[PDB]
């Protein structure tokens, strides 16, 4: 009851700084204003008493308190409507959008450049009662948006980071709103804002479109560039996957598997040149010409390698830096033309340690080749675990292993045989025996050698054992889905730096989708968008209802 | 028993098929890599990458250093290889 | 049985704060000196052990609880866990009493729960020197 | 066996490590010292107010806005 009281006050104290509007100061607490108390009260009848009272319905919220990347903080939007409708109070989105006083507006950003939607976008996560939440609030904005402002298009309003509603889905890994967005119908009378038509419809059959607008890789930026490149959650693959983009996608792919052979010839001619080099070296002491030939070639693939796969690096990864988990392939291809241009400018100088940066050099290229076995399945697949195993599982178990061969190694020696112990010979002759390679030499305590054995062979099995059910309980655990999607996204990366060019550049390759007039009443002059086309057959159509379509045959 | 020739027949296909592919270019890069350390009476790449592979069997100063790191690394990619097609079989069982 | 304990248990120390609010009766040990709480975690009864040190009560009688809300903004807040009992601090605490005392099977499942997980992963990193 | 089981069983190792390290080797009498912060949880059933050596814990819960909210000590997030 002491609401209006105190704020009559204020105004006949001849406040010039209104009361009502006064915000919080403290780096921790900036910028919060009394409406937003009302609104987290989720009060609306005192959100209606302060803004008749001038609240400012567009104050924002900016202190640490109020940002993302801070813990056990919440990050809303900085506005008013942003937190009513982040925490799902829709009486007070409506008044906030319909009230006569002080409307507020939903194309209001906040300290980054974010609207409505784009804070929709960060609180959401993958819980189901929250995702439900989001795209509810998120779709009856728009609806809203239509009515209050039809000539704007809310989610074209990109941030500071100069990404959209979408884009942002995209960068913070939000499957749920994301694959909402581009799975998108409306019902009511703004038909235009949904993102999915359907061309035409015949029995079963039916053609379904997809807007590409933020998706298509023709603008800068796209959503799938994004994916690739610029997202840095563990499950972006699992995005590739999503109906629209996984055909898409796998159209651009079709398109480009000449180019795909054409550079796996080249690498392997560079190669085969490469290969001949170093097997004709001859250490001390037209042909001779002719090597020199080889030499140059190397050393100008492996500068193009290595420039290559600098403007990888240099195009976006300057803020990523330590990339090795996201793109493991990509660094063995600088370390091999690093080395191999290392290795030349020693040739060249006459460095005798040259020869084993050659051969390392020609030994990890030849390895390499194993990038292109993408191109199919099922040797993807294999690439893939090879680079799992390899990168995570290998270190620990190794790590173990050494302990216990260092351990055993010394003690064995040490204990056969003035008696001269090599570490490395003692290791390695130990290492040979479990490899299978060689067998061990009696020094000529056996007894007690004996029963070490034993315990190192059961032992060293034991350790596999736990490899095997360590590696093995991965695959149980790890859902069927999941290891495909790892291939698909390796796809991705290479149709996506195919279409950027080398170097002799083949930019502005034909765009994938198809413009059609998909909406006949905008708001003026009819709506033209980029869509593709997906073929769909449902033989359950029967009882359900009829879509409506833009055109009334399969023709057109 | 006729259930178990299936089986056999599937796996040298589908897995088997596979890691030949991967442990050929293993082999032969690294032959090669090791040919090359060697150089005169020169070993054919066949003839080397021969004598690699009868040396993973047990049968059998730039130098010295890289020609034992790299054959260190050579033992472990091809279990690596061996690991991975036992791996690629469980999930290809339960599928 | 969890459902009837867990109903039992808290129905009876709601009464105890009417019939006798002198009375902490969750302080009274038993011969071998353990208390409800201390006996759950050496006898492993998980569920009202769980239920214990996660307890929260409305209203009247407020304070006989283990978890309380700090303050609270939207979806995001800050609880208080009662450490009482619990803390490594005092002599035979339940930390203690699970590590070393408890025999029972699932002992490794009492130690991840909410006030104990997030307790023992503080002073750990405090100890990694 | 359940998954989660082992890294629990871990868990519970570093539990055990944790305890010991506080305890000692010869220098025993050091790690003796309270965690969590002291705070006046409310008021008892016996007149004097509820003090208590709590444990900060952050939350977020998306589903609450239904269900009734609690008692709070303080009147805005602090800290
Ligand atoms: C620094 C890394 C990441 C790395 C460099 C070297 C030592 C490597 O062994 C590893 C791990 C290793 C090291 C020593 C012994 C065993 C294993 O993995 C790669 C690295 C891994 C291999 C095996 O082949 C692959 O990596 C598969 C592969 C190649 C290219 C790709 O684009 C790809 O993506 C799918 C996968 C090739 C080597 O570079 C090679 O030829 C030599 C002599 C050692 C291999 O170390
Ligand atoms: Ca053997
Ligand atoms: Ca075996």
């Amino acid at each position: 009851a002491c609401i209006q009281p105190l704020l009559e006050i204020d105004r006949d104290s001849g406040n010039p700084q209104p009361l009502v509007n006064a915000q919080c100061t403290d780096e921790y607490y900036r910028g919060h204003s009394a409406l937003h108390i009302a609104i987290e009260k989720r009060s609306l009848q005192c959100v209606k008493l302060l803004v008749e009272n001038g609240a400012n319905v567009h104050a924002k919220a900016c202190g640490h308190f109020f940002q993302k990347n801070q813990d056990t903080c919440f990050y809303f939007g900085e506005l008013p409507l942003s937190l009513a409708a982040c925490t799902k109070q829709w009486d007070v989105v409506n008044y906030l959008l319909e009230n006569p006083h002080q409307p507020a507006s939903l194309q209001a950003q906040d300290s980054l450049g974010n609207t409505v939607l784009h804070a929709l976008v960060m609180i959401a996560d993958d819980s189901a009662e929250n995702s439900a939440l989001v795209v509810r609030m998120y779709d009856g904005l728009l609806q809203a948006g239509a009515r209050l402002c039809p000539n704007v298009q809310l989610e074209g309003i990109p941030n500071l980071e100069g990404l959209t509603p979408l884009k942002l889905a995209a960068k913070e890994g939000k499957i749920e709103i994301f694959k909402h967005i581009l799975q998108r119908e409306f019902s009511a009378p703004c038909q235009s804002l949904s993102r999915k038509f359907t061309e035409w419809c015949y029995g079963p059959v039916r053609v379904s479109l997809y807007d590409l607008a933020s998706v298509d890789s023709w603008e800068e930026n796209s959503v799938l560039e994004i994916i690739a490149f610029h997202s840095r959650s563990p499950h972006r693959h699992r995005m590739v996957v999503l109906e629209p983009l996984n055909k898409l996608l796998q159209a651009k792919w079709d398109r480009l598997i000449p180019r795909f052979c054409f550079n796996f010839l080249c690498y392997l001619v560079y190669m085969l040149i490469f290969t001949a080099v170093a097997y004709h070296q001859p250490a001390l002491e037209a042909g001779n010409s002719m090597l020199l030939l080889g030499h140059i070639l190397i050393l100008l693939g492996g500068v193009y390698l290595l420039l290559g796969q600098l403007w990888y690096f240099w195009r976006r990864r300057l803020f990523i830096w330590i990339s090795f988990m996201d793109s493991y392939s990509e660094i063995l291809f600088l370390l091999q033309a690093l080395l191999t241009v290392l290795s030349q400018v020693l040739c060249f100088l006459a460095i005798e340690w040259y020869l084993p940066l050659l051969v390392s050099s020609l030994v990890m290229g030849w390895t390499n080749l194993l990038y292109y076995t993408r191109g199919f399945q099922h040797t993807g697949i294999y690439s893939v675990m090879i680079e799992k195993v390899i990168l995570r599982d290998l270190l620990r178990f190794l790590l173990v292993y050494l302990v216990f061969l260092f351990g055993f190694a010394v003690a064995l020696v040490s204990l056969s045989r003035p008696p001269y112990r090599s570490i490395l010979d003692a290791s390695l002759e130990l290492f040979k025996f479990t490899i299978g390679m060689g067998e061990l030499a009696f020094q000529e305590f056996r007894g007690v050698v004996l029963l070490l054995l034993l315990a190192y062979v059961l032992l060293t099995y034991v350790l596999l054992l736990n490899m095997l059910i360590a590696l093995m309980s991965e695959t149980v655990n790890s859902v069927a889905t999941d290891s495909w999607s790892i291939w698909k996204l390796q796809k991705a990366i290479s149709v996506l730096e195919m279409e950027n060019g080398y170097w002799w550049c083949r930019r502005k390759k034909q765009r994938a989708g198809v413009m059609l007039t998909v909406g006949t009443r905008p708001d003026g002059s009819p709506d033209e968008r980029w869509c593709f086309r997906v073929g769909e057959m449902n033989w359950a159509t029967w009882e359900q209802t009829l879509p409506r379509t833009l055109c009334e045959e399969p023709s057109g | 028993t006729g259930i178990y020739s299936v089986m056999i027949e599937k796996v040298i296909l589908r897995d088997l098929l596979r890691f030949l592919l991967v442990y050929l270019v293993f082999l032969f890069g690294f032959a090669v890599a090791l040919v090359s350390l060697s150089r005169p009476p020169y070993r054919s790449i066949l003839d080397a990458s021969l004598e690699l592979f009868k040396f993973t069997i047990g049968m059998g100063l730039r130098f010295r250093g890289v020609v034992l790191l790299l054959l260190l690394a050579y033992v472990l990619l091809t279990y690596v290889l061996l690991l991975n097609m036992l791996i690629a079989l469980m999930s290809e069982t339960v599928n």
